[PDB]
RNA sequence: AAACUUUCAACAACGGAUCUCUUGGUUCUCGCAUCGAUGAAGAACGCAGCGAAAUGCGAUACGUAAUAUGAAUUGCAGAUAUUCGUGAAUCAUCGAAUCUUUGAACGCACAUUGCGCCCUCUGGUAUUCCGGAGGGCAUGCCUGUUUGAGCGUCGUUU
RNA sequence: UGCUGUAAAGCUGGGUCGAACGGCCUCUAGUGCAGAUCUUGGUGGUAGUAGCAAAUAUUCAAAUGAGAACUUUGAAGACUGAAGUGGGGAAAGGUUCCAUGUCAACAGCAGUUGGACAUGGGUUAGUCGAUCCUAAGAGAUGGGGAAGCUCCGUUUCAACGUGC
RNA sequence: GCGAGAGACCGAUAGCGAACAAGUACAGUGAUGGAAAGAUGAAAAGAACUUUGAAAAGAGAGUGAAAAAGUACGUGAAAUUG
RNA sequence: UUGGGCCCGGCUCUUGUCUAUGUUCCUUGGAACAGGACGUCACAGAGGGUGAGAAUCCCGUGCGAUGAGAUGACCCGGGUCU
């Protein structure tokens, strides 16, 4: 997941199983003040939903990850 | 198969999560009687029947 | 070839999971559960199968609401809140 | 004793010709109870002779 | 053990929602830190604080609806009494005590006497 | 099936009789609870007697003509003869029978 | 004569009898009357600082409130936790709540996490399109309200 | 270790053991086993025996390791021979996928290897499917049967638009 | 069903199928079928340490009233075996 | 001969609190809850726990006493207003 944060400007999140890509894009905008280029979602073998959120070029995903505090 | 329903994949997620060994700190509790997980399941041995 | 060779041709499920009882007794083509009788309004049950009634009856699940009817009855089905003692 | 003790089985005798005694036996498969004798006062898990 | 419910009951809707937001961002920060600790018991405290604030908000809005509907003929069914279905179908005291005028005249005319014997 | 010089019996046990066997284990318990009901009923209404006054009537049939026993209620003529209305009598511990 | 075979004893095995227990069962008696469209019984899926099950619970998720009580919990850890006190633990009590997806199961459908429509608010240059939040839309029957249909039919006018 | 009794059995010495138990007068019964192709559990002889022989086939060296016929690499010798022992999929399975560790059990020899065991990681769609259509068919509604569970019927003897 | 009190009842092959994570594991397409399985010790005091071994283990030691109680746990019969 | 409504009691149900007398001495034992001696209480010598058979160590048991909540047109006894 961190290779995507670095190479692809993509933040990888665990997301609620009931939420769609419109709600995920709004949620990341409201929580972290960042614009998503796209949201690719996925349901994992353990039953949880993972979102690959690519940010627009205006935002640096590594900076957002440090700001959240997991890198 | 690769083409599976959501209801099927949700049952397979729960079946994967129930197929774990006993956490070892549980054997140290007072009056503990569980020595191992007795409900293990191997894919080739016992089928889920889903 | 009615034994081992014919047993190799089993890849078409006659039953799938039932929505009411979750048992894999829902006949796909009949659209009926052989266990609970879904989608009939009543639950399938017979007096010639008392062990089957044992397997699925009150107390075999959570009783998330009948748990507390006895305790509410014993207090006369109280309305209000408890008063703090002086 | 309970009125149905030893009689909560659908056991049926195998008949003769299978080199075993003609006591009723549990059907089905997949458990070790399967094929075991039932209903007899001499059988483990059967009902007693002349239940009280 | 987190926030105190009696201090929460003295707060307005806006102050409670503000504290709920603060508690939810604190829980999110803790869930981020759980990636590295990984054992982090304070999560239990924040989760129960969120539960308390949500409970107090709901209760406060429910006495507001009870006060709005106090004395009205029709009130929401979740604000009505919740006994049993049969006890709700049962006759009220007034209906059970309804009586024909013939039966009231006979009840009044011939009450059960109080008496004794051997005198 | 029939043997020796014995009386011929009528033992009616060819149905599922064992499903309808009533054994009165609760004879003493019912006696005690019956006594408690009787005490509670008396103490509720004391000093009013628990029993209404019953008449005395001849027993029917040629076999029980001689005997006399407690009836069900005093006739309307009897209450008329003692100047009590049946509606009033039922409230002072006297039983009424419109049928006799 | 060894070896080998057989018998016996000792010790050691194999196995789990015997003995002794017992928060279980069974039977008898006594007392009581309380499920559900205000959504039951049941099902599925989840929830713990570290848990697979059982037990408990429902996104407020091994629980929230309240009352009582009064210093624990405990396998380990840890307080922005607590001790002459609005105070540890507690299905002790319980009267306030929360109560996912379902299920008689109710917008339609369901081998699908498929498809609508209505109202209010909100974001996107929008009464119409796209997104989000909340609240709604089942059937039979009863009383009433309103709007109607029928030369079924009454009165009046050409 | 012996004693008593014709006997069923009773008592006793030594060893082991660890929490209850007996004599006598009576009461009571789910009260005595060699058998029932008895029941359940356990254990033998057979017996280190039958066997582990289809699908051409392995060999040398090095590495690793306590340990190598079986693991890895190199060299060779072969085979499948494109209607494959190749490369994908549908049904079905459900994590077997990948990496790391690892050998108690399992892989009817072995094992350092494994689809085993343990710990983690992993499945990204406006364009590929589902989703939609109708097929044989299934089946509500209005009705009509049936004591009823329910049966018939699919626009049917219906005042049928949540119309545009 | 809810709450209680009992017994000339059974005592883990008995008593309910279930004294235990039992209507569980498991079987069957399905209706259904359906087990086995209690006991160290008062207290884990569940054997530190040394040594041989690749390891499992063994041998010393140690705890304990007892290790003729070591979780493959009270006693430990018979078949069968050294 | 006689209507209705409230307030406190009693009864009924549920629930809180409170209570007698050895842990004295010797011996065995890992442990005394065993044996022996001297006792104590008893309207309590039911039952359970505690390192072995414990009335007297602990919980309870027995005896009562005293609070809280409920409930009842269709139980009564008092008030009080119509
Ligand atoms: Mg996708
Ligand atoms: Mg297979
Ligand atoms: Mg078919
Ligand atoms: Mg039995
Ligand atoms: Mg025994
Ligand atoms: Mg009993
Ligand atoms: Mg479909
Ligand atoms: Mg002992
Ligand atoms: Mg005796
Ligand atoms: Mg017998
Ligand atoms: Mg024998
Ligand atoms: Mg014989
Ligand atoms: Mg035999
Ligand atoms: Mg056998
Ligand atoms: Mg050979
Ligand atoms: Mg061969
Ligand atoms: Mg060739
Ligand atoms: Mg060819
Ligand atoms: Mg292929
Ligand atoms: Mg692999
Ligand atoms: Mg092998
Ligand atoms: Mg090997
Ligand atoms: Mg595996
Ligand atoms: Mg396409
Ligand atoms: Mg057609
Ligand atoms: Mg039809
Ligand atoms: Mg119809
Ligand atoms: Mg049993
Ligand atoms: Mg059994
Ligand atoms: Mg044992
Ligand atoms: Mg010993
Ligand atoms: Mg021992
Ligand atoms: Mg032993
Ligand atoms: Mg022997
Ligand atoms: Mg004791
Ligand atoms: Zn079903």
């Amino acid at each position: 997941a961190m290779k995507k944060v670095e190479d692809g400007n993509t933040l990888v999140f665990q997301v609620d199983i009931k939420s769609n890509k419109h709600q995920i894009k709004s949620a990341v905008k409201e929580l972290y003040d960042v614009d998503a280029l796209y949201v690719n979602t996925l349901i994992r073998p353990n039953g949880t939903k993972k979102a690959y959120i690519r940010l627009t070029s205006d935002y640096d995903a590594l900076d957002i990850a440090n700001r959240i505090g997991y890198i | 198969p690769s083409q599976k329903s959501f209801r099927t994949k949700q049952k397979l997620a729960k079946a994967q999560k129930q197929n774990r060994p006993l956490p070892q700190w549980i054997r140290l509790r007072t009056d503990n009687k569980i020595r191992y997980n007795a409900k293990r399941r191997h894919w080739r041995r016992t089928k889920l029947g889903i | 070839g009615k034994g081992t060779p014919s047993l190799g041709k089993r890849h078409n499920k006659s039953h799938t999971l039932c929505n009411r009882c979750g048992r894999r007794s829902f006949h796909v083509q009949k659209k009926t559960c052989s266990s609970c009788g879904y989608p009939a309004a009543k639950m399938r049950s017979h007096n010639w199968a008392l062990k089957a009634k044992r397997r699925r009856t009150t107390g075999t699940g959570r009783m998330a609401y009948l748990k507390h009817v006895t305790r509410r009855f014993k207090n006369g089905f109280q309305t209000g809140v408890a008063k703090a003692q002086t | 004793v309970a009125e149905n003790a030893g009689h909560q089985t659908s056991a049926e005798s195998w008949g003769t010709g299978r080199a075993v005694a003609r006591i009723p036996r549990v059907g089905g498969g997949g458990t070790h109870r399967s094929g075991q004798a039932a209903f007899g006062n001499m059988c483990r898990g059967g009902r007693m002779f002349a239940p009280t | 053990a987190g926030v105190k419910t009696f201090e929460l009951r003295t707060k307005s809707k806006e102050q409670l929602e503000s504290q709920l937001v603060e508690l939810k961002q604190e829980l999110a920060t803790l869930k981020v830190q759980k990636l590295q600790r990984p054992s982090l018991p304070r999560i239990h405290t924040v989760r129960k604080n969120i539960a308390r604030v949500l409970t107090v908000i709901n209760l406060n809005q429910r006495e507001n609806v009870r006060a709005f509907y106090a004395g009205k003929k029709y009130i929401p069914k979740d604000l009505r009494a919740k006994k049993t279905r049969a006890l709700r179908r049962k006759l009220t005291k007034f209906e059970a005590s309804q009586e024909t005028e013939k039966a009231r005249k006979q009840r009044i005319a011939f009450p059960q006497r109080k008496f004794a014997i051997k005198a | 099936a029939i043997s020796k010089n014995l009386p011929l019996l009528n033992n009616h046990f060819r149905k599922h009789w064992q499903e309808r066997v009533r054994v009165h284990f609760d004879q003493a318990g019912k006696k005690a609870s019956r006594r408690q009901s009787r005490l509670r009923k008396a103490a509720k209404i004391a000093p009013r007697p628990i029993d209404a006054l019953r008449p005395v009537v001849r027993a029917p049939t040629v076999k029980y003509n001689r005997k006399v026993r407690a009836g069900r209620g005093f006739t309307l003529a009897e209450l008329k003869a003692v100047g009590i209305a049946p509606k009033y009598a039922r409230t002072i511990g006297i039983s009424v029978d419109h049928r006799r």
